[PDB]
This record gives structure tokens, C-alpha cells and sequence, in this order.
């Protein structure tokens, strides 16, 4: 058992990468304005994944998730170097809360498609990930519409519940 | 966890079996709990407590497990409990003694000969045809040693995978050249009875071995010599063991050889002098000496003296050596045939003998003394003793009757004479697959069924009970009806036929519940053969096929809605399919 | 061949069995009861073998206990009671005065003096002097 | 002398089983009364030893001793202390007034391969005659 | 103390492995019908080791094995593409079982001597480790003549000898 948020910008394959974490193919997915939940069961814990989409009007009431979860996604795009200050906006507004602050960190670098896109790293210092503090954060650079590192991430997640 | 004799002392206090079982399950929970801990320390004496339930006879089936662990065990006892249980525990069908042969393997190349003594015993005990097959190759290895203490071990294991893979011995053939020197008699032993299994399987390997005849008739004749040594000796008598596996293999050899023969010829007519007859030892030498003689092409001043040798254990009082005197001319009827023939009051004898086993032997050997010219003298004696057998006997001997009175008889109507009188007299004794075959030389005879069944109906008329009486007489009444009642179409004079209690004795058959429905086979069958062998009333009998249309058995309700749509819509395709059945062998 | 080995009390109380065939435990215990039951209905001088079921079965009575075994019938009889009586003699050497309570007690190195002397369902050591030396020596090993 | 009855031969075998030639501690059974083996008791002894039998010419021996007396403190409930007998020096006579039985001197397989003691005597006056006081005055007072 | 199993397919250096960490030396096997025992004492932790052989008549018997083990090791041959199937086969056919269901899982990828032998990757998604429940899973690639990665799956499997 572990609460799971999918939390990010829009557009960001977060829905993508929910119905392949749990289903494994890649639906056609419209602009989610609510939220999505899949209990994704791997790894001896079933991953129980509050997928939330990314559009504006929905970011405030984010908040309304952050009680008892015990783990973030934060999906970034790797092919939007324009949002990544917004995101990293989105990051240091978001993770600086009180509720929210027993829960490690995996962030995606999605559509790895193009060489518009990044490797983790420059997204981490893009990001800044560095100056973080009381985090287990780890990026993991993702596949979605191909099933890369996804697995691999939940892997180093599913260590990451017991201490 | 508490001791085995402290176990056992517990045990032999226990009264009821019912509550000796309490005190199993008591234990046997313990011996579960204390395996279900992995325990090394107890795990000897839990399996040895549980061994014990297992001779108890109890379901030790869990612990044959831990009884692997003991093999793969390093300690020396936990070894020496581990192969035991495995040959209690396991046998071929356990399905789970294949993990025994890594193991086995292994301590086959333990550096103590008394572990590989230990895997020696447990795969020559109980070793699994393809554990066999798996561990062939260092059997042989340790029959290449000079350890005798394994010598004497990889001996009989080599016979064992023999015994258990027959098409094995032929890379034992290069493993046995040439050790016939040994020194030790165990070894020499064994390596006789892996002779004796080497020339049992093949008879390519006798070429072989029949060469070193000559070698062991030495080595037999120094046993004779050697009259005493400090071992092997038993009451003056010097391994006798080893005496009589020279001889077995001596008796197998040289059976249809002459040279060997001859060339064994010398020490049987030493031993059979040479020996000390007082003990039941020297008894044994002499009539394992006797089956040799007689199985081998000998010297015919062997066989005469043979049976002077028999004669007198025909007359020893110990009923041991009349169990061994009846069982050697038992052996050799056929070899030496007419000096059986002049003990036959000695047979005659025994047949009032208060043994079961002698009169056993004494039954089945004047089963084999019958040629053709005490065929009528003896059988009234047989005839009398089947009257004087056990019910155990009562099958034994009505059957045998009936075996050598279809070889021998000089008559074909006193041949139906006595085989009339045992039906009578047998009854419920007689076997019913001879039934068939009295059938058979029934009309294999062709000229007395107006003598038979007549006779075959003056007795069934005394009982039915008898099934194999009444399951050889419907058929005769349905095939030789004509036989009994002839040109009896109307009422006549009143002669003993009558066609009609002719109908009646079998319909009394087909209501009473002493019939074994295979009496009412035949019986409903011979009702619908005397549709044609009796012309004198039927479709009376029809009614007897109609209203049994109905009948419980299955068959039975078959048989008579089959025959009745003949007596109701072909009854002129009725006879046309009633002729006689023809006669074979 | 010797194809079992039984010993069975005065009461019938098995001390021993021992399978040189492969034959089921039902079939074990189907078989074991009916020959025990054959022995013990049988007199004293009913000649010291039974020719059960293509076996010759020897039995030889010593004590109380009960004595057991099939051999293969082309095979001799009076050394198969010598064969008993030769481990008769292994259980009175390796014992001495050998004795009835702890057949019940030491069952378990009477198996091993039969371990010492029979293994197959045949003689290892015709001698009864060596046998008994090695299985001391094993447990002079213990 | 009810009790003493099924363990008659069952008791006599363990000490039969004992050669003539875990645990710690003392348990007490709870609630039953206790008392040393009385005269008349012992007189109802003696006889039931007289007239169950097994026990006349018997080999004793001080393990089948202990083997009985711990019995008969745990099964009826007396001190066992009871039997005890003169030593070495003469016949060996009971202590006890009341035993009417002095001591005068007299499986199989433990045996190895090739090898490289008292007795009942009934005397009815000892219960009144105490003989063992004739051997031992100044202990007796 | 813990039990542990070699099961897996014949000829997958099994013995090679069982007498490497408890020996130390590639000792001249026979391919092994029944088993082995070595208490291999290692990371402080004396591992009872039943290595099973890997051959048709055996695989039956393994669940015979199957209790109170508090962990596996299934070999593979990294040199069989042809056998990779029914190594799936087995381990599915295993792993599905109530009897062994609370024991870890420690996948060797040994007989690394060719570009014929796979990585852990390729041998991850041949057998499909991804597909499973209830599992702390661990491929190890494993040299089984040279020791190498041998003592550190048994470094992996101490660690999962606690919680
Ligand atoms: N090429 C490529 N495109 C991807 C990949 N992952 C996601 N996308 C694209 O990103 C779009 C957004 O994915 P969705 O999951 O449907 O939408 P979302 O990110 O969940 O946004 P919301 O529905 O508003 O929550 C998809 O339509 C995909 O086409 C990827 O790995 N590779
Ligand atoms: N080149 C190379 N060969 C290996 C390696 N490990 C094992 N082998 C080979 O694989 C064969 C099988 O190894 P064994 O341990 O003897 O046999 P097994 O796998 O245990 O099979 P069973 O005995 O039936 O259980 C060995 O003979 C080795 O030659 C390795 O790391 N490198
Ligand atoms: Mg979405
Ligand atoms: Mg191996």
C-alpha cells in the first residue's frame, strides 16, 4: 500500500504513463480536468496513484491531496524548455508545505523523443533539485509512450517505502 | 526431545492399540515440530523414533526428507541413521529417493569404506532401476578396488543393478575377469553369486565362464580338503555357504555342456561321499549336490547313487529332509524318471503325512509320477486322497487331477469317468476356468455324449448348487439335447428323459438364487438350442425367453430379448443359425 | 534370493522387517499380517517352511520370537534356515546371550548387523568372525 | 493397599529392569495427608507382600529400594524412609518396627561380543522383637 | 541462518556456484541428480544452501523443498537464448505457489563468458521479472568461474535477510 501522486504540468503524459503503469497501453487520453486513480500493484506494495492533471484551473486545489501521501510524482516534459521555470516555480511552491513533507521525490523526464529533449540531468540543475531539502528525490528519466524507466522508477520507489 | 528406548519403554507400557496410537501422535507431532525446526541435534534420534512408528507401522511419510539430510549429513551416525530409513522409508515407487543419487555419488568416493559400505548396502538394497542406471559406472569402479570389505559390497551391488537393469552386466563382464583367486571367502562369495547372476541373465557370458570350471573345481575341492578353519566353519563343516553357490553355479553350468561336466564331474563324486550327512549342514551340501547331478548332463554313477542319496532322505524322520526329499524328486521327474517311479509308496506315503507342505509336495510330485501306466491305479488312490484332501487341497488337487488325466489317459470314456466322479465330488473346488476345457475335450471326445449326458443329467438332478457341475452341463444339454432326448417328439413309454423336467431342471436353475448368472448364461442358451435340438415342445420354452425379457442382469436382459424376437418373428431363422459349434484345440 | 526378512514375537509383535522387494506399505502390511498369522497357526513339526505363493518361506523358531523369510524357489532351504541360523549366530556374537528386550531396544544395529551380513537379500561374508569385526569398527568409528 | 496393587508388576519390572550389582527438585502432592509407614501399616505390608508375592527371594538391592520407596511416597502418600536396614556388618535387618522381612546376603544383549547383592527373609517377630535394636542399642534410646 | 535454494535449469553452473562460496574453487562436477548441501557463512550470515540439479526427472520433487525457505536463487544461463522460455516457464510455474510465497528472489546471470551471454537487462525482460507480485526480486550477473558478483548477490541477499 502506498498513496501516490501524479502531479505536473499539463500535458505532461501524466495520464499517459497511469493507464500504462497500470494497463500498459497507451489510450487515447483526453485533457484530464480532474483527477485519475489506479491502484498500480508491483513490488509486493500496490501503488495506490492519485493521477491529477496539470491545467491552470486545477493547481490550487492540489493541496486537497497532499494529506497521508507517502510519495510524489512530479511529471515534468522533457521537450517544454519554456516551462521549466514555471515547473520549477510549481516545485518550490509546492513542496514547501508542512502537510507534504514526509514524501520522497521521483521526477519524470518524459517524452524522451527528441533532441528538444532532455536527459535528467540538465533538468535536474534546470530545476535546481540540488537545493532541495528534507528530500529523497531521484529523477528518472521516462519512456511513456514506450513503458522506458517507468518500472524503474516504481523499482526505486517501492525501496524507498520501508526504512 | 526424549531417547528411542525411553520412546520404546513408553510403548511397551501402551495396552490398547488405540490408545498405543495416542502415544504415536503424541510423539509424532514432536518428531514433526522438531523437523519443521530444521533441527541437526535430534534429527537423529526423531528419525529413529519415527523409524520405529514405521516399523509400528505408522505414516512416517513426511520425515523421508530430514532421512536425506542425514545422508547429506557429515556427521558418521547421522549417516548411519540416513541410509537406513532410506531403505525403510523409500523404495523405487517413494518417487522422492532420486535426490539419493548426488548423494550416494558422492559418498561412494567418501574417504571411510564404511560409508561408502553404507552407500554400498542402501543402493544394493533398494537401488532404483535408474539410480541404477545413474550410478553403474562406479559400482564397477568399486569392484575394481582391493578394499574386500567393498569387494564383497560392489559384488552384490553389481548384482543388484544387474538384477534391476538387465542390460547392464555387459560392462560387468571385463569387471569380474580373473578375481576368482580371492583370497577371502566373502568376496569369493559374492563374486560366485555375481557368476551366478553373470551366467543367469546371458547365455553369450557362458562361453566365458564355462572356461573357468576347472578353475573353481580346484577351489571347491580345497573347501572339501581344507576341513576345518577357525571361521566359516559350522559344525565341522567348512564353508558351506560358498559350497553349495560353487555347485548352484556349477548346476547351471555344464546343464547342457559335457566337458565341463565332466570336468566337474570329480568333486561330485567326492562331495557326494565326502560329506558329514549327521548335521542339518552337511544335508544341505548333499542335496544341493543332488540338483546339481541331476541338471547337468553327469555321470549316470552319480544319478544312480543321486537317488540312493534320495531314497535315504525319503525315510529320514526329520520332515525337513522329507520337505527336501520330496522337493529333489519334485525337481528331477522328468531326469532319472523310472528311479522316481520306484519310490512311489514312499509318495503314497506322505499323502497321509500331518504336514501341509509335504502334503503339498507329495500331491503336486504324484501330479508329475503320473505316466501312462499308473494312470489307473493311482488316480483311485488321488480320487480317494481328493476325497481325503484339505479344502485347501480340494482345488489343488481337482485341478491336477485334471491335468494329467488329459495327458495319460488310455481311455476317452474313463477319461470322462473320473472327470464325472470329480465334478461330483469337487464342486465348488473345481476351478471354473477348467470349465472351458472340459468342455473342450468333451467334444474333443465325439463318440460318448449319449454316455455323457445322460450321466451329466443323472447328477444335476441331484444338486445345482455345484456351479462348476451345472456350468459344464447346459451346454451339453443345449448342444447334445438330440443325445438325451431322442425321437421323443410325443409322449412314449416312460424312459428317464422326459423333455420336459429336461425343460424344468433348467428353468429350476434360472429362478434359483444358488446360480452365478453365467449357470443362467448358459442356461437361457441351451433353452434356445432346444428350440432345435428338441422338436418335441417348444414355444413353451418361448415363454420362458419371453417373460425373463425383463430379467435384472443386464446381459441376461439382453440375451432374452435377443433370442425372443427369433421365437416371435424367425422362427424359421431360428435353427438356421443352431448348428453345432465346431471343435478346436 | 531372500526377498523379506521378518521377526515377529510370540504374540506376533514384529522386531524386524526388511524388504529386499519393492512392494507397497499396504501390500506390506496386507502381507506381513497374513504370514504371522500363517506361522502362528502352525504346529511344531510342520517342517520348518511354508511353500507360500511361489515362496518358499522358511520359518525357524528360536525363542518366543518368530523367524521369516521368502526365498526364491530354485534355491536351497536348509542353509536358508542356516542363513538364519548363521545371524542368529551374529546376533549371538555381537550380543552374547542374545536375548529378547533389546531386540525390542537395539533393533536398530540388528538391521546393522543384518546391514553387516545381508544386503541384497544375499550373504556379503560367509565368515562370522569379519562381519562382526566391521560393524565394531564402525562404532569404534561411532 | 489398593493403589499398590497396579503397580504391583509394573513397578517390580522397572525394578527388575534395574541391575542389582531434567530433573531437580522434590514435588510434594497437594492436599494429601502424610505420615511414615505406621506399624500396623507396616503389618499390612508385609502381609500384602506376603500374600501378592513376587517379592520373596527376590534380589535386593538399594536402586530397587529407591525405585520403591519414592513409589509408595507418590502413590500413598509415606515417608520413604522406611526401608532401611541394618549395614554390612551382619544381617542386614529393618530399622523399622514393624517390617517383618531381614535381609540375608544370597534383555540380555548389553552383553558385549567376546568380553575383552540381598535377599527377603520373612521373620513375623521382627515387628515386636526389634533385632535391628539388638544391633544397634545405643541409636534407639 | 538461512535456507536458501539453486534452483533453475541443468547446467547452469549450480554446483559451479554452490562450491565456489562455499569452497572457493571450480571443482570437477557431475551433472547432479539429487542435491547439495553447504552452509555457506557469509556476510555473518551462515547460509544453509540447497542447490537442487536442474535436470527433466528432478523438477517435480522441487516442491519438496519448498518450506520454511526464506529465499531463492534461480540461475539462468546466460548462454541458453533457446532455454530462456522455459526458464520463463518454470519460474512462473514456481513463483505461483502457496508453499514459498514469503521467500526473495535472487536471479544469477551466470556463464558470462561470450557475446552469446546476456546481461541482467535482456535476461529482466526475457523472463519478465517486471510481471511480478510479491517479490523482492534481484537479477544478479554472476561469473560463476571467477567469482565475480557471486558474494555480492549474497551482500544483496543478507540485507534481505532482515527487515
Ligand atoms: N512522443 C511521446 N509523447 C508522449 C509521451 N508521453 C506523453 N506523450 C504525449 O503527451 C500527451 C499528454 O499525455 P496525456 O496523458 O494524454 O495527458 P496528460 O499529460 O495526462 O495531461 P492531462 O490529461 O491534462 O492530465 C499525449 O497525448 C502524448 O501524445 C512520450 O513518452 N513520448
Ligand atoms: N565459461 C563459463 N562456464 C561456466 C560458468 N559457470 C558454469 N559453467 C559451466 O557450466 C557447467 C555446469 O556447471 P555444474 O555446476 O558443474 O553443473 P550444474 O549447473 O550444477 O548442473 P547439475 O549438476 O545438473 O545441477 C560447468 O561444467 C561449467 O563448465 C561460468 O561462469 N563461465
Ligand atoms: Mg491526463
Ligand atoms: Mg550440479
Amino acid at each position: 500500500e502506498m498513496r501516490i501522486l501524479m502531479v505536473g504540468l499539463d500535458a505532461a503524459g501524466k495520464t499517459t504513463i497511469l493507464y500504462k503503469l497500470k494497463l500498459g497501453e497507451i489510450v487515447t487520453t483526453i485533457p484530464t480536468i480532474g483527477f485519475n486513480v489506479e491502484t498500480v500493484e508491483y513490488k509486493n506494495i500496490s501503488f495506490t496513484v492519485w493521477d491529477v492533471g496539470g491545467l491552470d484551473k486545477i493547481r490550487p486545489l492540489w493541496r486537497h491531496y497532499f494529506q497521508n501521501t507517502q510519495g510524489l510524482i512530479f511529471v515534468v516534459d522533457s521537450n517544454d524548455r519554456e516551462r521549466v521555470n514555471e515547473a520549477r516555480e510549481e516545485l518550490m511552491r509546492m513542496l514547501a508545505e508542512d502537510e507534504l513533507r514526509d514524501a520522497v521525490l521521483l521526477v519524470f523526464a518524459n517524452k524522451q523523443d527528441l533532441p528538444n529533449a532532455m536527459n535528467a540531468a540538465e533538468i535536474t540543475d534546470k530545476l535546481g533539485l540540488h537545493s532541495l531539502r528534507h528530500r529523497n528525490w531521484y529523477i528518472q528519466a521516462t519512456c511513456a509512450t514506450s513503458g522506458d524507466g517507468l518500472y524503474e522508477g516504481l523499482d526505486w520507489l517501492s525501496n524507498q517505502l520501508r526504512n | 526431545p526424549i531417547r528411542l528406548r525411553e520412546l520404546i519403554r513408553t510403548i511397551r507400557t501402551a495396552r490398547t492399540q488405540a490408545e498405543e496410537r495416542e502415544m504415536i501422535q503424541k510423539e509424532c507431532a514432536a518428531i514433526r515440530s522438531s523437523f519443521r525446526e530444521e533441527d541437526n541435534t535430534y534429527r537423529c534420534r526423531n528419525v529413529a523414533k519415527l523409524l520405529y512408528m514405521h516399523m509400528l507401522g505408522y505414516p512416517a511419510h513426511f520425515g523421508q526428507l530430514e532421512c536425506l539430510k542425514l545422508i547429506a549429513s557429515q556427521k558418521f551416525t547421522d549417516k548411519r541413521i540416513g541410509y537406513l530409513g532410506a531403505m525403510l522409508l523409500l523404495d523405487e515407487r517413494q518417487d522422492v529417493h532420486l535426490l539419493m543419487t548426488n548423494c550416494i555419488k558422492n559418498d561412494l568416493n567418501h574417504s571411510t569404506q564404511f560409508v561408502q559400505g553404507l552407500a554400498l548396502c542402501t543402493l544394493g538394497c533398494m537401488g532404483s532401476s535408474e539410480m541404477c542406471r545413474d550410478l553403474a559406472g562406479e559400482v564397477e569402479k568399486l569392484l575394481k578396488t582391493s578394499n574386500s570389505y567393498l569387494r564383497k559390497k560392489a559384488a552384490l551391488c553389481a548384482v543388484h543393478v544387474i538384477r534391476k537393469v538387465p542390460e547392464l552386466m555387459e560392462m560387468f563382464l571385463p569387471a569380474t575377469k580373473n578375481l576368482l583367486n580371492e583370497k577371502n571367502h566373502g568376496v569369493l562369495h559374492t563374486s560366485v553369486v555375481l557368476l551366478t547372476e553373470m551366467c543367469e541373465r546371458s547365455p553369450d557370458m557362458l562361453a566365458h565362464f564355462r572356461k573357468l570350471v576347472p578353475q573353481l573345481v580346484r577351489i571347491l575341492k580345497n573347501l572339501i580338503m581344507s576341513g576345518y578353519s577357525p571361521e566359516h566353519d559350522v559344525s565341522g563343516i567348512s564353508d558351506p555357504f560358498l559350497q553349495v553357490r560353487i555347485l548352484r553355479l556349477l548346476r547351471i553350468l555344464g546343464r547342457n555342456d559335457d566337458d565341463s561336466s565332466e570336468a566337474m564331474n570329480d568333486i561330485l563324486a567326492q562331495v557326494a561321499t565326502n560329506t558329514e550327512t549327521s548335521k542339518n549342514v552337511g544335508n544341505a551340501i548333499l542335496y544341493e549336490t543332488v540338483l546339481t547331478i541331476m541338471d547337468i548332463k553327469s555321470e549316470s554313477g552319480l544319478r544312480v547313487l543321486a537317488i540312493n542319496i534320495l531314497g535315504r532322505f525319503l525315510l529320514n524322520n526329520d520332515k525337513n529332509i522329507r520337505y527336501v526329499a520330496l522337493t529333489s524328486l519334485l525337481k528331477t521327474v522328468q531326469t532319472d524318471h523310472n528311479a522316481v517311479q520306484r519310490h512311489r509308496s514312499t509318495i503314497v506315503d506322505c499323502l497321509k503325512d500331518l504336514d501341509v507342505s509335504i502334503k503339498r509336495r507329495a500331491m503336486e510330485l504324484s501330479f508329475a509320477l503320473v505316466n501312462g501306466n499308473n494312470i489307473r491305479g493311482m488316480m483311485k488312490e488321488l480320487l480317494y486322497f481328493l476325497d481325503s484332501c484339505e479344502p485347501e487341497f480340494k482345488a489343488d488337487c481337482a485341478s491336477g487331477i485334471f491335468l494329467a488325466a488329459e495327458k495319460y489317459a488310455p481311455s476317452k470314456r474313463w477319461h470322462i469317468d473320473t472327470i464325472m466322479r470329480v465334478l461330483t465330488t469337487a464342486g465348488s473346488y473345481v476351478r471354473d476356468d477348467a470349465v472351458p476345457n472340459l468342455i473342450q475335450l468333451i467334444t474333443n471326445s465325439v463318440e460318448m455324449h449319449a454316455y455323457t449326458v445322460q450321466r451329466l443329467y443323472k447328477a444335476i438332478l441331484g444338486d445345482y448348487s455345484q456351479q462348476p457341475l451345472v456350468q459344464v452341463a447346459a451346454w451339453c444339454i443345449g448342444e447334445y439335447g438330440d443325445l438325451l432326448v431322442s425321437g421323443q417328439c410325443e409322449e412314449e413309454e416312460p424312459i428317464q428323459v422326459t423333455e420336459d423336467e429336461v425343460l424344468d431342471i433348467l428353468e429350476s436353475v434360472l429362478i434359483s438364487n444358488m446360480s452365478t448368472s453365467v449357470t443362467r448364461g448358459y442356461a437361457l442358451t441351451a433353452i434356445m438350442k432346444l428350440s432345435t435340438r428338441f422338436t418335441c415342445t417348444v414355444n413353451r420354452i418361448k415363454k420362458v425367453v419371453s417373460i425373463y425379457g425383463s430379467s435384472i442382469d443386464v446381459e441376461l436382459q439382453q440375451r432374452a430379448v435377443e433370442y425372443n424376437a427369433l421365437f416371435k418373428k424367425y422362427d424359421h431363422m431360428r435353427s438356421a443359425l443352431l448348428e453345432r459349434m465346431p471343435v478346436m484345440e | 534370493m531372500i526377498h523379506f526378512i521378518l521377526l515377529f514375537s510370540r504374540q506376533g509383535k514384529l522386531r524386524l522387517q526388511k524388504w529386499y522387494i519393492t512392494l507397497p506399505d499396504k501390500e506390506r502390511k496386507k502381507i506381513t499380517r497374513e504370514i504371522v498369522q500363517i506361522i502362528l497357526s502352525r504346529g511344531h513339526r510342520t517342517s520348518s517352511f511354508v511353500d507360500w505363493k511361489e515362496l518358499k518361506l522358511v520359518y525357524k523358531r528360536y525363542a518366543s520370537l518368530y523367524f521369516c523369510c521368502a526365498i526364491e524357489n530354485q534355491d536351497n532351504e536348509l542353509l536358508t534356515l542356516e542363513i538364519v541360523h548363521r545371524y542368529v549366530e551374529l546376533l549371538d556374537k555381537y550380543f552374547g546371550n542374545v536375548c529378547e528386550l533389546d531386540i525390542i531396544f537395539n533393533f536398530e544395529k540388528a538391521y546393522f548387523i543384518l546391514d553387516e551380513f545381508i544386503i541384497g537379500g544375499e550373504i556379503q561374508e560367509t565368515s562370522k568372525k569379519i562381519a562382526v569385526k566391521a560393524i565394531e569398527d564402525s562404532d569404534m568409528l561411532q | 493397599s489398593k493403589s499398590s496393587v497396579i503397580g504391583w508388576p509394573a513397578v517390580r519390572e522397572r525394578m527388575r529392569r534395574a541391575e542389582p550389582a531434567e530433573e531437580v527438585g522434590f514435588p510434594v502432592t497437594p492436599q494429601v495427608p502424610l505420615r511414615p509407614m505406621t506399624y500396623k501399616a507396616a503389618v499390612d505390608l508385609s502381609h500384602f507382600l506376603k500374600e501378592k508375592g513376587g517379592l520373596e527371594g527376590l534380589i535386593h538391592s538399594q536402586r530397587r529400594q529407591d525405585i520403591l520407596d519414592l513409589w509408595i511416597y507418590h502413590t500413598q502418600g509415606y515417608f520413604p524412609d522406611w526401608q532401611n536396614y541394618t549395614p554390612g556388618p551382619g544381617v542386614r535387618y529393618p530399622l523399622t518396627f514393624g517390617w517383618c522381612y531381614k535381609l540375608v546376603p544370597v534383555k540380555g544383549e548389553n552383553t558385549s561380543l567376546l568380553h575383552p547383592v540381598l535377599e527377603w527373609r520373612f521373620d513375623s517377630r521382627l515387628a515386636f522383637h526389634h533385632v535391628a535394636r539388638e544391633l544397634h542399642p545405643e541409636y534407639f534410646k
